[PDB]
């Protein structure tokens, strides 16, 4: 009653390396190891291993030593518990004499989760900190975060927190870094120590360390004064013309996080405006993915102080190599940054893009001379006159999506474009979208009295109804009984049949009232009805879009940040 | 003049390997060499390379290099160089009758060899490639060969044959011949073949008849013969005798009495002992048994002795571990159509396996179980199978949504009930539902007269908490609309109604509309109701006129529209209002 | 900011990774490929990706999606640049990544990451800046017109490019995908003027059977870029065509219940769902389903389409015109007293291989313009289905 | 019947192919890795058939190594794992305590081994000796022939 075979400790994978791990030439135990963790990452078990391989612990050359260590490293999250039974090994290590070593023994010691940690690192940590080398305190300072994580603190652990700024500011090269943001992350979870960065001379301590480049360092410093600065201008005018340098630096984490708090902080305008230009541009004849992020803040950013690059434009134009992410985000703000001088060239471009082939596009693109035209009412017509234009060129696609903005501009500039009605219909087969088609439909609805010929144009769609998209079937309807209160006697037949196909041939709820509704509307008092139905219809309001105030303001803050993308608060985010 | 690397020598080369980049190196340099060592036809070595080569491929490497020479193996003399040939046969090789005939050729002139094992090698491949063609071919020698009793051989052979068969239906004729005694042998192997044998020759009607009356009554004893007695040390697996055997017999015993008396009155016997008779210890037994189900299946037999069967199955389900439950569904639902009545018997465990954490299991779980939906069920089931659908998995949900309203649409008792059950997997499903839902719901509310107000009541609660959803809001919103009337405390039958304050009708409605999380067409359904209001209440009838005209101004083409249709309908011919919308009209199925 | 950094291989499976902090790990990367997808067909094509609060910051690389990690609100701009550099450092390190490339230097792979940052904040790198801090060395890995007559004419400039794609599968009762192939075929249809050289940049995506361009082609500088140069003849001809392989769930699936006795009759019940993406949608659909050589009279009933019947070839035909994806149609049909029931379909701007043309440019001499139009369709018909 | 049946280990390592069904090689490849990659993909908790491609398959895991199989919808599959088992239960009592690593080595043999236990899709021998047995006078006979 028992059985495991191809289960034998006497040969195979595991035994043949178990062996030759254990044999003399320092040379074996290397490779060998080396293929462990390999063959391990794979997803082969090496749950057994294990023992023989730490106790390959007390060798020296670091080659072996440090190898031991990642396969150890691995193990961390993983499976903790295995990861401590090494403990004593790596404090003991803490005061090799090798601070390469030690180090690592300190970053391992904190790649743990569990409780049973804090005890037997605490100590060593103080320790190999005020001890002398870069990679050595750096580290720890980084532990300390790890700690503080932990599942608990202590009432030591709150007291080592001093250990980190003092030295902090102090230890100089990089180190710093690390130590700031370590901090700075701690902080977050804010008691009361976080709040007491509100030094105007811990702040030159900073100043120094942004000019000793550690670029992640330089951030992290930034990324602190994002907790700052209550009412003083000598101070503003020094932290500021401090940072004009940043811009035209190095990468983009930089003048980005920089900006972020260049703009917090805010003859003094037109410096930093004038000079916050040429950093933003050259941020983006940058990198495919970067870009992104960066516009979608560019963008929150004209939002609050467009005067900033209130005219420059001729670089936001998409080229063909661009991605489609990249293309999007770039319109969205051409738009929030055109006017009349804008417009000439504005269209100019926006026609050209229409004639590409990613069609995503050039839907958002049309729908682009759309949210344009709207914001700049002196430069209506123009719009049109393009748009048609494009429709000119029958282009399936284009033409739909076209009309359905035409239709929305209508809404917007009544009884101003006429002529354009007639031109519209003649492609009406092409025409295959819901929003498309219907739009259309209740076009000609309304503007009724021009069309002769309106009554067909709906017709058509009829003996194929029964099935198209819900909301076509309404204004369709809805149209119909317009014309038929234009009055005409040629009318009756059909409208009958709408409402009586939309009456019991129908199956929609919703539809049946409206329908019906109409049904008893007219078969009391059409007098009644026209004045009703067509009556003086109100105006539009999309106010709803262009960004808010309280909100704006706070935002801009998190500038390289995701809520710097989604334009949100962290309040959707931290679940 | 060469130095020949030897196969394993070379594997162990490979595991040397550092990089998938010196992997090739080192194959190709090999290869490279090996093949160098073919333009010279040299019959020493050639075993081996081929060998080096199946690893080579085996490793997903360039193969065809050698298919031929490969052959030239299976000539050679020595056994070796022969097995290690077939073997390379059966790999890789592609169809080419060419090859074929040679292969045929070699083929014929090892089948008739003095030594044995070679002989092997022959029938073994030949029942693994025989193509068409070449069955045509060796097809009789097949018979000669299957006759001399070397129990070794003749198991072989008679796979052989049967494989011809499959390949060439045409001539199985032949082989009634070695027919007739098989079945007394004394050795399992050949038995055992000479069976699927037998059993694969069953698929020509006129054959059955010859099997079917004659072997029956033998195959039995054999049978019992085995489940009965002893253990044996050459062919027991954990407490029975060579299940195999047991098995493909029953399966055999199966076919044969597909459709027909005698035989199966003849055979219900043995089975019912072998249910009663066997292990359910461990897998081997129930596979025993899950074979003798199947055969018992398919076969006339007494009413009573399938109720056993099936009661078998029952008992597999709640057995420790997966694996059994799989099958134990799977045949159940095949019988389902035909033993209903009988089935039934188990349902309650059944669905108890929706709560499995292996989704094959779930579905086929589910499957069943609805089909096992009667009238007098129902109620009880649905109660289940809505606890189920609420906390499953997306896959499921959607498929489920469907069920259950199959169900409640056929067998179904009460419209509240029906309502019910529906709405409720509204309230889950919602945003997997079909799309006739939403008029589907609604027509069977309007249909039914009296639940009015249980309805727009409960509609009403639902969506109080929820709003994420459309289907449901929207049926909701809808009669809200309609029926607001109804929705006043009113003179409420079939149960208790709850305080309704117009403000409150509203609120909710309202928010619909501004809250993000509901279609334009959604919006829709709400206001004109919102509207279908002014005329079913008694004072609210102003914060509603607000309303209207403050939408009187959205992108929403529709909305708006009917905004202003309605705002104008109050700002000039009122009393209209109270014989429009009192009247919503009633579509009946 | 950033907890976890991996590196993937198309597939999408977990290739070989680190974690720098605590989050569920284990699960989300896993998630990653499918959600990836569903995104691009909604073209919200997006760097950060979301999955129950937990976001994506990714990079594809020859060969290798590159992938970090996020509970908290990162710092973006950073993750990126960080990133980016991490592919710089390797490169440098060893010839090119490629799966392959990771596959060997494993290990160094795991120091490199453990020195490159920590806990999530990047205790800085570059290079030789940190050569030091290495162990050993890893394994590098280096590798590798007579058609348009002159002087061609016609007021408008215009161009035709035209993809299509039809998709034969087969499917048992088992629902399970038994043939996968889709044939493709990038006709294209012109009337330039003169002698203009044509850039047509192209999707990634494109297990490949077979792949055979027109000799006016020219693949665009070695390697792994996709850029299709050349120079087209006149009129209608076809730029390139192609077969795969590979396992498409049924775009339009179908299954018929059956239910007979009493009083000599049968009912029929199909269930049609679209398995797409649901933003675009099928047309001019038409179902055929087999039936029995000798029914008497029908009775259909459905919400969608019309369906129709036809003794000759004895089959019930559905019709639809308009289908949307994402969504389940029912229809139900009963008559009175077994060859697969197939179908056929076309779907507008649609790839179900994965393709999109990128762009596509036009130089010429005469410094003008030109207009071209697109069209992708999925079409086909040996779409069939069995019933036993 | 059986279709064919595999060996491999956690990652797709093919470690023995054996096909009962004339078929082109890509066809072959690609019926493995299509099938490696679906099948192990599930987790240990699991069961162990799969209704494929028409076909009903089987495996039960051994340490890192896999073992595959398809059979024909009308079949037992449950019998057909005890067969595996058997398979392995050869293997095992003729390499002494058999692994991997083994069968990687020698292959060959596993094949012979297996190839005179089964034979054109189906079960020539129950007999665990009977097999053994023959297959062991076998490789005498192989010995034989280079040494004389």
């Amino acid at each position: 009653t028992d059985s495991k075979y191809f289960t034998t400790t006497k040969k195979g994978e595991i035994f043949e390396l178990k062996a030759e791990l254990n044999s003399d030439k320092k040379e074996k135990k290397k490779e060998a190891v080396k293929k462990v963790i390999a063959s391990m990452t794979v997803g082969k078990d090496v749950s057994a291993l294990f023992p023989d391989v730490v106790n390959c612990m007390q060798t020296d050359n670091l080659e072996l030593k440090k190898l031991v260590y990642l396969y150890l490293m691995n193990y961390a999250k993983s499976q903790p518990d295995m990861a401590i039974m090494a403990v004593n090994t790596f404090v003991k290590d803490c005061e090799d004499p090798n601070p390469l070593i030690r180090a690592l023994a300190v970053r391992t010691m904190g790649c743990i989760r569990v409780d049973k940690i804090t005890e037997y690192l605490c100590e060593p940590l103080r320790k190999c900190l005020k001890d002398e080398d870069p990679y050595v305190r750096k580290t720890a300072a980084v532990c300390v975060a790890k700690l503080h994580d932990i599942n608990a603190q202590m009432v030591e652990d709150q007291g080592f927190l001093d250990t980190l700024k003092d030295l902090i500011s102090d230890s100089n090269p990089m180190v710093v870094a690390n130590r700031v943001a370590a901090l700075s992350e701690i902080a977050e979870s804010h008691p009361s120590s976080n709040l007491l960065d509100l030094k105007a001379q811990s702040i030159n301590k900073l100043l120094t360390a942004l000019n000793e480049c550690t670029e992640w360092a330089q951030i992290f410093i930034l990324d602190c004064l994002g907790n700052y600065m209550p009412k003083d201008d000598r101070e503003a005018q020094s932290i500021c013309e401090r940072v004009t340098p940043r811009l035209s630096h190095a990468n983009s984490a930089v003048v980005l996080s920089a900006v972020k708090v260049l703009m917090k902080f805010m003859d003094y305008y037109a410096t930093l405006l004038k000079k916050l230009a040429p950093p933003l541009v050259t941020l983006l004849s940058a990198e495919p993915e970067p870009q992104y992020v960066p516009l979608r803040n560019i963008n929150l950013i004209v939002q609050k102080r467009p005067e900033i690059l209130k005219h420059e434009m001729k670089v936001f134009f998409v080229k063909y190599n661009d991605p489609i992410y990249v293309k999007l985000e770039k319109l969205d703000i051409m738009i929030r940054l055109a006017s009349q001088a804008n417009i000439a060239q504005v269209l100019a471009e926006l026609k050209e893009y229409a004639t590409e082939v990613d069609v995503d596009f050039v839907r958002k693109a049309v729908r682009a001379i759309g949210r344009c035209a709207i914001k700049v009412e002196q430069s209506a017509e123009r719009c049109v006159s393009t748009l048609l234009d494009l429709i000119q060129t029958k282009v399936n696609y284009v033409v739909q999506e076209a009309i359905v903005v035409i239709k929305d501009i209508f809404r917007k500039y009544p009884n101003k474009y006429e002529s354009v009605i007639a031109t519209l219909c003649e492609n009406l087969d092409s025409d295959d979208e819901p929003e498309a088609r219907a739009a259309m439909i209740w076009i000609v609805g309304e503007y009724a009295e021009r069309s002769d010929n309106a009554d067909e144009l709906l017709e058509s769609f009829l003996d194929g109804f029964h099935d198209e998209s819900t909301q076509v079937q309404l204004q369709l309807l809805t149209a119909i009984v317009k014309l038929f209160l234009k009055k005409p006697t040629e009318t009756q037949e059909l409208v009958q049949q709408v409402l009586s196909l939309a009456t019991q041939d129908s199956d929609n709820p919703d539809l049946r009232d409206r329908g019906y509704i109409y049904w008893r509307l007219l078969s009391t008092d059409p007098v009644a009805a026209k004045e009703v139905v067509l009556a003086e219809k109100p105006l539009i309001s999309e106010e709803t879009d262009l960004i808010e105030p309280t909100l704006l303001d706070e935002l801009i803050c998190y500038i390289g940040t995701l809520a710097s993308v989604y334009h949100k608060p962290p309040n959707a985010f931290v679940e | 003049m060469p130095a020949p690397i030897r196969l394993r020598e070379l594997i162990r080369t490979i595991r040397t390997a550092r990089t998938q980049a010196e992997e090739r190196e080192m194959i190709q340099k090999e290869c490279a060499a090996i093949r160098s060592s073919f333009r010279e036809e040299d019959n020493t070595y050639r075993c081996r390379n081929v060998a080096k080569l199946l690893y080579m491929h085996m490793l997903g490497y360039p193969a065809h290099f050698g298919q031929l020479e490969c052959l030239k193996l299976i000539a050679s003399q020595k056994f070796t160089d022969k097995r290690i040939g077939y073997l390379g046969a059966m790999l890789l090789l592609d169809e080419r009758q060419d090859v074929h005939l040679l292969m045929t050729n070699c083929i014929k002139n090892d089948l008739n060899h003095s030594t044995q094992f070679v002989q092997g090698l022959a029938l073994c491949t030949l029942g693994c490639m025989g193509s068409s063609e070449m069955c045509r071919d060796l097809a009789g020698e097949v018979e000669k060969l299957l006759k001399t009793s070397n129990s070794y051989l003749r198991k072989k052979a008679a796979l052989c044959a049967v494989h011809v068969i499959r390949k060439v239906p045409e001539l199985m004729e032949m082989f009634l011949p070695a027919t007739k005694n098989l079945l007394n042998e004394k050795n399992h192997g050949v038995l055992h073949t000479s069976v699927v044998l037998l059993t694969e020759m069953c698929e020509r009607s006129p054959d059955m008849l010859a099997h079917f009356r004659k072997l029956v009554p033998q195959l039995v004893r054999i049978l019992k013969n085995l489940i009965m007695s002893g253990y044996s040390p050459e062919h027991d697996v954990s407490g029975i005798s060579d299940p195999f055997l047991q098995v493909r017999i029953l399966r055999l015993l199966r076919i044969l009495g597909r459709n027909d008396d005698d035989s199966s009155e003849a055979m219900n016997d043995i089975l019912a002992q072998v249910a009663t008779n066997t292990e359910t210890s461990k897998n081997v037994g129930n596979a025993i048994l899950y074979e003798t189900v199947l055969t018992i299946m398919d076969i006339k037999s007494e009413s009573g002795l399938r109720v056993l069967a099936i009661n078998i199955l029952g008992r597999f389900l709640l057995n420790n571990d997966k694996n059994i439950r799989y099958v134990a569904l799977t045949s159940l639902l095949k019988t389902v159509q035909t033993d209903h009545n009988a089935v039934q018997r188990h349902r309650s465990t059944i669905v108890d396996c929706l709560k499995d954490l292996d989704v094959s299991i779930k579905r086929r779980a589910m499957e069943l179980s609805f089909a096992l939906v009667n009238g007098n069920n129902i109620r009880g089931m649905m109660k289940e199978l809505l606890y189920f659908l609420d906390s499953c998995e997306p896959e499921f949900k959607a498929d489920c949504a469907s069920g259950i309203f199959l169900a409640a649409e056929k067998y179904a008792p009460s419209k509240r009930w029906h309502i019910d059950t529906i709405m409720r997997v509204l309230t889950t499903a919602g945003s997997y539902v079909r799309d006739d839902a939403v008029p589907n719901l609604i027509q069977l509310i309007t249909n039914s007269v009296e639940m009015h107000a249980y309805t727009v009541q409960r509609l009403y609660k639902a969506i109080l908490g929820d709003y994420s959803q459309q289907p449901l809001v929207q049926v909701a919103a809808w009669c809200i609309g309609e029926y607001g009337d109804l929705l006043v405390s009113g003179q409420c039958e079939e149960e208790e109604p709850i305080q309704v304050t117009e403000d409150e009708v509203l609120d909710i409605l309202e928010s619909v509309l501004i809250s993000n999380m509901s279609t334009s067409v959604t919006r829709g359904y709400a206001l004109t109701a919102i509207m279908k209001l002014s005329t079913r209440f008694t004072c609210t009838v102003n914060r509603i006129k607000k309303v209207v005209s403050i939408y009187g101004s959205s992108i929403d083409v529709e909305l708006q529209q009917r905004a202003v249709e309605y705002n104008a309908l109050f700002k000039k011919y009122d009393h209209m209002r109270s014989a429009l919308l009192e009247r919503m009209p009633v579509m009946e199925k | 900011s950033a907890s976890a950094v991996y590196v993937l291989d198309l597939k999408g499976k977990v290739l070989i990774c680190r974690n720098y902090r605590g989050d569920v790990d284990m699960s989300e990367v896993e998630h990653f490929m499918p959600i990836l997808m569903e995104k691009e067909e909604e073209g919200m094509l997006s760097p950060i990706l979301a999955h129950g609060g937990v976001r994506f910051m990714w990079i594809k690389h020859n060969n290798l999606y590159l992938v970090a990690t996020s509970k908290k609100n990162a710092c973006v701009s950073l993750v990126f640049s960080f990133l980016y550099k991490v592919v710089q450092v390797f490169s440098e390190y060893f010839k090119e990544l490629e799966e392959e490339s990771i596959r060997d230097n494993f290990v160094i792979i795991y120091e490199l990451l453990d020195e490159l940052m920590d806990f999530g904040y990047p205790q800085t790198t570059d290079s030789k800046i940190l050569q030091e801090f290495i162990t050993q060395e890893g394994h590098k890995l280096e590798t590798g017109v007579s058609w348009r007559s002159e002087g061609i004419k016609y007021r408008k400039n215009e161009v035709f490019l035209d993809v299509i794609e039809a998709v034969n599968l087969l499917v048992s009762a088992n629902g399970n995908v038994l043939r996968s192939e889709i044939v493709g075929s990038i006709k294209m249809r012109v009337f330039l003027s003169g002698m203009p050289e044509l850039r047509l940049g192209l999707n990634d995506k494109v297990e490949l059977e077979d792949v055979k361009f027109h000799q006016c082609v020219r693949l665009s500088r070695f390697e792994n870029d996709r850029t299709i140069s050349f120079i087209p003849p006149d009129g209608e001809f076809e730029l390139m065509s192609y077969r795969l392989n590979t396992h498409v769930k049924p775009l339009i699936w179908i299954e018929s219940v059956i239910e007979k006795h009493s009083h000599s009759r049968i009912e029929y019940m199909v269930k049609a769902k679209s398995q797409f993406k649901r933003r675009s949608t099928a047309n001019n659909v038409e179902i055929h389903i087999p039936v029995p050589n000798d029914a008497d009279s029908p009775k259909f009933k459905t919400t969608v389409g019309s369906v129709k019947w036809v003794p000759e070839n004895s089959e019930i035909v559905w019709s639809v015109k308009s289908f949307p994806g994402g969504k389940e149609y029912l229809m139900r049909a009963h008559f009175g007293l077994k060859p697969p029931i197939s179908v056929k379909f076309e779907i507008p701007y649609f790839t179900t291989s994965g393709i999109q043309v990128r762009y596509l440019k036009i130089i010429e001499k005469s410094g003008y313009q030109a207009i071209p139009w697109v069209r992708y369709i999925t079409q086909n018909g040996d779409y069939q289905l069995r019933t036993q | 019947m059986m279709r064919f049946m595999l060996l491999f280990s956690r990652q797709g390592k093919l470690r023995l192919q054996k096909w009962y069904l004339a078929t082109s090689d890509k066809e072959r490849k690609k019926m493995v890795r299509e099938l490696m990659q679906v099948v192990l993909a599930r987790k240990p908790k699991m069961c162990s058939f799969l209704e494929w491609r028409d076909l009903k398959v089987v495996y039960k895991r051994y340490a890192s190594l896999y073992f595959c199989c398809a059979i024909e919808g009308q079949d037992n599959e449950l019998i057909t794992l005890e067969l595996i088992h058997r398979y392995v239960e050869l293997l095992d009592k003729y390499f002494g305590s058999v692994c991997e690593l083994d069968i990687i080595f020698n292959f060959e043999k596993a094949y012979f081994i297996l190839d005179e236990f089964l034979m054109g899709g189906d079960v020539q021998d129950t007999s665990k000796k009977s097999v053994l047995k023959a297959i062991e006078q076998a490789d005498l006979l192989q010995e034989e022939d280079e040494s004389p």
